[PDB]
DNA sequence: TATAATGGGCTGATGCAGG
């Protein structure tokens, strides 16, 4: 996980970070013998593209 | 001995090969319509270059005599198509 | 045209890979 922009506000002896954070969440998919993966390693996909 | 040289397929390799064969025939049917040519003739021209020029002959039923002249001309129209074709 | 099936039942003349 990583932080792009950081905006900070100060109040009392505390600071509050509104973090513009950027990360990747993994999901595993199981392939079985009669299916073929039609996507290469490291391809970029939008919502709704076909993987296998 | 010579058939013992080919390993036998696994269930996935079998379905992979079967897969590509059928999709390949669907390929050639649509290439008949784009092209205005004849599926059988396209089938043999595709056929020619996979095997090598070792085998090139007249195939019964095709309208053109199948010699390196026509398979070059027909192949280069095939390759003269847009990238999506 | 569709379960799956995947490797057989005696002599002489001459031209050769080898001590």
């Amino acid at each position: 996980v990583r932080a792009a922009q950081v905006e900070a506000e100060e109040e009392g002896e505390t600071v509050y970070l509104t973090l513009f954070l950027e990360w990747t969440e993994p999901k595993d998919y199981r392939v079985q013998p009669h299916m073929n993966v039609v996507v290469p390693e490291g391809a970029r996909v939008e919502a709704g593209d076909k993987i296998v | 001995h010579e058939i013992g040289q080919v390993p036998l397929l696994t269930l996935e390799e079998e379905v992979e090969l079967a897969r590509k064969v059928e999709e390949g025939m669907e390929a050639i049917k649509k290439l008949s319509e784009i092209t205005g040519l004849d599926p059988d003739l396209i089938r043999e021209v595709v056929r020619a270059k996979i095997l090598g020029s070792a085998r090139v002959r007249h195939i019964p039923g095709l309208k053109e005599t199948l010699d390196p002249k026509t398979v070059e001309e027909i192949d280069q129209k095939l390759k003269s198509l847009p990238k999506e074709h």
